[PDB]
């Protein structure tokens, strides 16, 4: 990606045989690849808008927001 | 549907529960197994002997498998 | 849906408050988001665009109380996007001098319209607290006072439970009329007097305006749909005011005279070169408004509310409330 | 010069005479037979146990407190060994070290290996004995044992993996809880612990089977995996569900409650606990009002403000009534909120106010007529009880468990009179008449002969009497009784009257009795801070009701206006049990929303109301209930009553010869805490 | 096993007027003295043609707050002739003006004002100066038992209204306490 | 004028 | 100024141990905590929110009490309940009942 090239945009397998901790090819970990779940990888944006950003489940941009009370009102009809 | 609720937020994919409760039981030939994967470090799991003598699964209480028993 | 204080003041203390703050990116917004996340309360800030000029209301709060947005007017959804949540909504939009692709009327007007709108679409709030200015209805020159008290008037149209402050000028470590007077006179010749010289008008200190505000705003059933004043807490000329500003800053005082013709002659061809295709400067001390504002007196009605209804008038424009001029 | 552990005050019964054992060297005395396990408590020595517990019988079965005495063969268990005068005790010789390291190497041996999922992990004795006495390293390879886990209800469940065979729970469920259900069955290692019919243990006390069950197989459910033991604090507080104010301390974390645990106190409960209480939080939390609230003529509720929910009943109170203002003291209040209740009506002039289960009836005041006389710990020396209109198992659980105590130690004969109910205790049932009552007050019924042949009687009368109609006359054949039978003699005074609330005592000493009976009926604006009144519903068409209270659940649907309180947990209050012993409890957790405490919210009513009350402060409060009634203000000790009861009847002709109604029903869905809470629901659905 | 020469001759010739305690352990040999001659049993050191220590390591404030002598403070001094350490123990209250040492070692006047706001036990002669390592202005003394973990006015903040501001302390996430004791 | 003790009542109910 | 309270924390209701009891202690009952809003752990303003119970340990009731009136904030103490200690029996666990009725 020669204009907007960076770091983190290497997969697992390879991450670790460029930094040297073990000499095993990126095709032999991904032979080992675990199987009946997993994620694709995605570079660190945390900078290209909150939704491609991420949030808590209290964070008012998240579309979750939770609500911590930890007892419930009477809440009559 | 309340503890996945309670965590999880996705709801696309499926939650732990679903995978652990698609992976079918194991049908072993005995009357007491050990639960740990294929290793014994490295994959955890401390040695959680487990009956089974009931005609329904026995959990495993780590990466409940649901062992049972094949004949009578 | 009343809301409920579940801590004990001071940061990181819920108060169930949270308000969206258009226009909270200068003077009057940093003053009433700072006075708003202290006592304890979540705030969302848009921009219209930018990346670092909120960065400051940034840090007045603790994690995730503050929260800046994203790209403010000319479309209905993000307007309704930012407001999604909102407990109460402060207006404050507005500049003093008119750029091409705007118009005091547009800007004014037609926002106070947007946004008295889209919360009626959002029909969620609680309180919707539009600032102003201390100018009347189309009684007097300077077109946005017109626009202004045409836009006070649909608002509260639109919206009967609301609450329009109309306070006086603001002095503060910030403003536009002592840092100006400052500017012109340390770089050249001394300051202009415009109009007559003697001028009336009620400055007034900007935290005490903010404390009225955060006072209206919780304002226990007292007042949900007023519309007033907040002054200041003495008269002062313009002559006057420029006497205090050299006292304080220790120089000696210059005035120039012959106001009215060359206020007019040379502040109107700003307007015509303007509408005539690319950005043109700021209107330092020449502005339209501040000759017609400054031609006619303003100072206070003494006739619908005021501070003393409110809370106490500010400290005095004597001490503290100028004591930021010490840097010259 | 050596303390006992923990403090034990030693009896001495013959204290003319008593051994001496020299224990680990320096001497220590001892009462005649007293266990050598006991001995070395006293000398100041803790002894390893696993299947002894103080209030259990012994059983030589865990084998883990062996200690030498010298003058003797090589092992000596502790417990069980009777001391000797001049034995020669030792727990700290190699034979001793090698004996605990042994024993506790075979129980790890064949243990499961799943402590950082079993609950009790960080609180279990098995874990602690091990890593302070045992060994350190484990030599075995094979496979060991597993069983099946057990359902016993929604209240204890065991993974009964790690069923190490102490049969404690075996000794309390026979002793102490009085049903026979568990029992220990199988051979060798093939032995397990379970009722053989799959069938639920339909009985209290099951919650201290959790807590005798050392190691983590017997759990509580509903406290599942919430937390570790080393995670929340503990506040030691007392109960308000029971009436016999139960001794516990209240786990919790932040502002949530998790779990609540007897703690020792030798004087009201041992250390045990009744089932109701032990779960009894999980609603505390559930359901819960935390707003002033107004009722908009749509017969809705809004939430307001203090300001003007204050403004409008102060108004109303003074704009209307004037002689009709009547105030229902809440099931569960303290002094402080009934002695400000009070003030502040009468100081508003119109005064009909009352307790909660007080009777409508004269109800006369001598402290002697209606407290426990004899404590409940001197009620394990009767001999003869006489329990009448009373059924203690399901009202003062703890006192139900004192005379099952009594009833096992030295067979007592016990009489019953009133509805059928299923006794723990080879019970005797002698009618379900006042008229049986005035026979054996009179020379019918030989039972009464029994009383004549007896030491140390006991006649408890349930406080269910106090609604019913015709009182004086039940006294009264009472007062002949005791006369002809002498039981009030001055070195006993052995004359019970049991209570069926908390705040029913301090009710009573502060004279909270209505003056007259019809006052719901006549009434136009009525002060609540508990629910029930009849059926909540002879309050009149058109009455201003104001519900002060707490985890509103009924009768709030009849309010008018609505005052959230603090709950038991959450405040600090006074509260005087059977036995006329005032403790007070301590908050725990924060209040809920932004509700107040009574007397407070009682203050600010006055004072916008107008006539004030000149105190403002729980000092000044509490020296008005030092003018009023001193013991509450004498906390933490119980105050006899020197006087008899030469009450004056009022009926004296019969007893209205109507059988003894229930007093109180289902266990569960009393007490609304308990009741708008939850697992005490499906222990009501599931456990009858 | 290391230093039995030096202290035993030390104790062997001493004015026995001023020692209240001897501790001959194999952790340090302390001796515990009285407030009154600490600076006449430590200036009896360092000059002896023996026991000559001419060092000080340390002067460290312990708290115990269940004793009517609260404080405990302690001198960890060497003999880099006579390769031995010695820790001199002296007791303190609350206010009692202590003497000082730095006449004697120079190097105590940092410890000393460390011993003086840490801790609140006071110094009579010159070392007593204002405080070292708490900042400025401080309530309490920041290493008893009593002054808490979070302290009580911390909060420091910038504000825009003026300047800066420091304002009493409303942290979250309280400081979470566990037990982890251990019945035996 | 309320009473002071009024006047926190209808704040916070920890004073 | 704030009201204390001096006791001795009871043996837990799980264990069989001693070497936790009679150590009186001082609890300041504070007890103002709420839910941050953001992500849920419980915050506090009180600065003695765990210090009474976490460092503050004393040795008898004396000291506490003495140490309590010297910081001047009020106190009250509490009891402090201890086993009795009754004399108990394996032949007593064996006993014989009576001739038959
Ligand atoms: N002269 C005075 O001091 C004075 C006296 C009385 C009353 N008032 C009133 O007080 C209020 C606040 O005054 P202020 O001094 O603080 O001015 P201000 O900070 O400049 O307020 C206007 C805000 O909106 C932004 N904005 C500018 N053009 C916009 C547009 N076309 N659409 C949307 N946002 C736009 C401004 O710049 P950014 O885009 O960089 O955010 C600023 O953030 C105004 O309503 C004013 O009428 C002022
Ligand atoms: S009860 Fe549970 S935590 Fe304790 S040692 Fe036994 S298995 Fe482990
Ligand atoms: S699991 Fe409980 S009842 Fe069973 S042997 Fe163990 S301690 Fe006893
Ligand atoms: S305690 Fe003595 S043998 Fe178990
Ligand atoms: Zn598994």
């Amino acid at each position: 990606e020669k204009s907007r090239y960076n770091a983190s945009q290497v997969p697992p397998e390879w991450h670790g045989w460029l930094h040297f901790i073990t000499d095993h090819t990126g095709d032999e970990l991904l032979l080992l690849k675990p199987k009946r779940y997993g994620v694709e990888h995605k570079e660190n944006l945390s900078g290209e808008g909150e939704q491609y950003i991420y949030h808590s489940k209290g964070h008012a941009l998240n579309p979750g927001q939770r609500d911590w009370t930890r007892y419930q009102p009477w809440e009559s009809k | 549907s309340n503890h996945t609720a309670k965590w999880m937020q996705d709801t696309s994919k499926k939650s732990p529960m679903e995978l652990i409760n698609e992976v079918p039981p194991i049908k072993v030939e005995g009357r007491i197994v050990a639960c740990e994967g294929d290793t014994n470090p490295a994959l955890g799991h401390p040695i959680e002997f487990i009956c089974l003598d009931l005609p329904e699964p026995a959990v495993c209480k780590y990466c409940g498998l649901r062992y049972v028993q094949d004949h009578h | 849906g009343h809301l409920v204080r579940k801590g004990t003041g001071g940061r990181s203390s819920v108060s169930g408050i949270i308000a969206t703050v258009f226009g909270a990116t200068g003077f009057l917004g940093r003053y009433v988001v700072q006075q708003l996340a202290k006592m304890g309360s979540q705030v969302l800030v848009p921009f219209r665009g930018s990346e670092d000029c909120p960065r400051h209301l940034k840090l007045m709060g603790d994690l995730g109380q503050i929260v800046p947005m994203k790209y403010n007017p000319r479309d209905e959804s993000s307007v309704k996007a930012v407001m999604a949540k909102a407990n109460v909504v402060i207006n404050l939009i507005g500049r003093d001098y008119e750029t091409r692709n705007y118009s005091f009327e547009e800007v004014h007007y037609h926002m106070a319209e947007n946004l008295a709108k889209i919360s009626r679409e959002h029909g969620g709030i609680l309180r919707f607290i539009q600032v102003s200015c201390l100018g009347a209805s189309p009684s007097s020159p300077s077109r946005m006072l017109r626009a202004k008290a045409a836009a006070e008037e649909v608002v509260l149209r639109e919206l009967p439970e609301a609450t329009i402050l109309k306070p006086a000028v603001m002095i503060g470590t910030e403003d536009r009329i002592l840092n100006p007077w400052a500017h012109f006179a340390k770089k050249y010749g001394f300051i202009p007097l415009f109009g007559n010289g003697s001028t009336k008008i009620q400055p007034v200190y900007v935290v005490d305006v903010a404390a009225a505000l955060t006072t209206v705003l919780k304002d226990d059933g007292t007042s949900m749909g007023k519309t007033y004043e907040l002054g200041g807490p003495e008269i002062f000329t313009v002559h006057d005011l420029a006497e205090l500003m050299y006292e304080t800053i220790r120089e000696w005082p210059r005035y120039v005279k012959v106001p009215f013709p060359i206020a007019k002659a040379l502040a109107t061809p700003r307007e015509i070169l303007l509408n005539k295709p690319f950005p043109l400067p700021t209107p330092e001390i020449l502005n339209l408004d501040k000759i017609q504002a400054l031609t006619t007196d303003t100072i206070v009605s003494e006739n619908a509310l005021t501070f003393n209804d409110l809370g106490i008038i500010p400290h005095k424009l004597k001490g503290y409330p100028v004591e930021f001029l010490i840097s010259y | 010069p050596r303390s006992p552990l923990a403090g034990a005050r030693v009896h001495f019964a013959n204290p003319d005479d008593a051994i001496e054992v020299f224990v680990d060297g320096y001497p220590v005395k001892i009462p005649k037979g007293m266990t050598v396990l006991q001995a070395c408590e006293v000398a100041g020595v803790d002894i390893p146990r696993f299947c002894y517990h103080s209030r259990l019988s012994i059983a030589g079965n865990c084998r883990m407190c062996l200690v030498e005495v010298e003058k003797s063969p090589k092992p000596v268990a502790s417990c069980a060994m009777p001391a000797l005068p001049g034995m020669k005790i030792k727990t700290d010789t190699p034979v001793a070290k090698k004996a605990r390291e042994g024993v506790m190497e075979f129980l790890l041996m064949n243990h499961p290996l799943d402590c950082p999922i079993c609950d009790q992990g960080g609180e279990c004795d098995l874990q602690d004995q091990s890593m302070a006495f045992g060994s350190d390293r484990g030599r075995f390879t094979e496979v060991k044992r597993s069983v099946v886990d057990k359902n016993l209800g929604p209240l204890v469940k065991t993974v009964m993996t790690r069923c190490i065979q102490c049969t404690r729970c075996v000794r309390f469920a026979t002793e102490v809880a009085g049903v026979q259900d568990l029992g220990m069955l199988g051979r060798g290692s093939g032995e397990e612990i379970g009722t053989y019919v799959e069938k639920l243990l339909t009985s209290e006390l099951s919650g201290n089977v959790i807590d005798i069950c050392p190691v983590g197989a017997l759990t509580s459910k509903p406290f599942a995996f919430k937390a570790r033991n080393w995670e929340l604090k503990g506040t030691e507080t007392i109960d308000v569900t029971d009436a016999v104010g139960s001794n516990i301390r209240i786990d919790s974390r932040g502002p949530e409650v998790m779990r609540i645990v007897p703690r020792l106190n030798e004087d009201i409960n041992e250390e045990w606990i009744s089932d109701k209480t032990r779960f009894c939080y999980d609603g505390l939390k559930r359901q819960r009002l935390n707003d002033p609230m107004i009722r908009g003529p749509d017969g809705r509720f809004k939430a307001v403000n203090w300001r003007d929910a204050l403004s409008v009943i102060a108004d109303i109170a003074h704009q209307v009534k004037p002689e009709e203002i009547v105030g229902v003291a809440g099931k569960l209040s303290d002094a402080e909120s009934m002695i400000a209740l009070k003030d502040f009506l009468n100081r508003m002039g119109s005064n009909d106010v009352w307790g909660e289960g007080i009777g409508v009836n004269t109800n006369a005041d001598f402290r002697s007529g209606y407290i426990m006389n004899t404590s409940i710990a001197g009620l394990e020396k009767a001999d003869v009880f006489l329990l009448v209109g009373t059924q203690p198992r399901v009202e003062a659980a703890m006192v139900n468990a004192r005379i099952r105590k009594t009833v096992r130690s030295n067979q007592a004969k016990v009489g019953y009179i009133g509805p059928a109910t299923d006794f723990n205790y080879d019970h005797k049932h002698l009618g379900t008449d006042p008229q049986t009552l005035v026979e054996i007050a009179e020379g019918r019924h030989p039972f009464f002969k029994t009383l004549s042949d007896a030491k140390n009687p006991v006649i408890i009368v349930g406080a269910g009497v106090f609604e019913r109609k015709d009182q004086d006359a039940i006294f009264a054949a009472v007062e002949t009784i005791a006369q002809k039978a002498n039981v009030v003699r001055p070195d006993w005074n052995g004359l019970n009257v049991l209570l069926l609330h908390a705040a029913q005592a301090a009710a009573l000493d502060l004279g909270l009795v209505p003056q007259s009976e019809k006052s719901l009926e006549s009434a136009k604006f009525v002060y609540l801070m508990g629910a029930d009144d009849v059926n909540l519903d002879k309050i009149p068409d058109d009455a201003f009701v104001v519900y002060q209270g707490h985890h509103g659940d009924k009768s709030v649907y009849r309010a008018n206006v609505i005052l959230p309180t603090a709950a038991f947990s959450e405040k600090e209050g006074t509260y005087q049990n059977t036995e006329g012993c005032t403790q007070q409890t301590l908050p725990a957790v924060p209040t809920v929303g932004d509700s107040r405490d009574d007397w407070k919210i009682i203050r600010a009513l006055s004072e916008v109301a107008g006539v004030r009350l000149p105190y403002d402060t729980i000092g000044a409060v509490r020296a008005r209930i030092r003018n009023v009634a001193p013991n509450l203000v004498n906390v933490d000790e119980r105050e006899p009553a020197t006087l008899p009861s030469s009450l004056r009847p009022s009926f004296t002709q019969k007893v209205d010869t109507t059988p003894f109604g229930t007093v109180i029903e289902n266990f569960y869905m009393t007490d609304a805490i308990t009741r708008a809470s939850k697992i005490m629901a499906q222990c009501s659905a599931t456990l009858l | 096993m290391d230093n039995q020469s030096i202290f035993k001759y030390s104790w062997e010739t001493l004015p026995k007027k001023w020692v209240k305690k001897m501790e001959r352990s194999e952790h340090g040999n302390r001796f515990d003295t009285k407030t009154d001659y600490l600076f006449q049993l430590l200036c009896f050191l360092k000059l002896h043609t023996y026991t000559r220590v001419q060092v000080l390591i340390d002067i460290c404030g312990v708290d115990y707050p269940s004793r009517k002598r609260r404080f405990e403070v302690v001198y960890n001094l060497l003999s880099t002739r006579y390769n031995s350490r010695i820790r001199v123990q002296t007791s303190a209250d609350e206010v009692t003006r202590i003497s000082s040492v730095v006449s004697l070692f120079p190097s105590a006047g940092w410890w000393e004002r460390e011993v003086w706001d840490m801790f609140g036990v006071s110094s009579i002669n010159h070392p007593d100066l204002r405080r070292i390592l708490t900042d400025y202005g401080f309530e309490g003394h920041p290493l008893r038992k009593d002054f808490p973990l979070s302290g009580y006015v911390e909060v420091r903040y910038d504000d825009p209204e003026k300047r800066v501001v420091s304002e009493p302390i409303e942290m979250t996430q309280e400081f979470r306490y566990f037990d982890f004791a251990s019945p035996w | 004028a309320i009473s002071p003790f009024l006047k926190n009542f209808y704040s916070s109910n920890y004073f | 100024r704030r009201r204390v309270v001096i006791y001795s924390p009871a043996r837990t209701a799980s264990q069989q141990g001693s070497g936790k009891v009679g150590r009186w202690k001082i609890n300041f009952l504070s007890t103002q905590k709420w839910e941050n809003p953001l992500m849920g752990w419980t915050s506090t303003g009180d600065p003695y929110a765990h210090v009474g119970d976490s460092a503050l340990t004393f040795d008898s009731a004396e000291a506490a009490k003495a140490f309590a009136e010297k910081h001047g904030w009020e106190y009250s103490v509490k009891k402090r309940h201890t086993p009795l200690l009754k004399v108990k029996s394996y032949a007593d666990n064996f006993k014989w009942k009576g001739f038959p009725k």
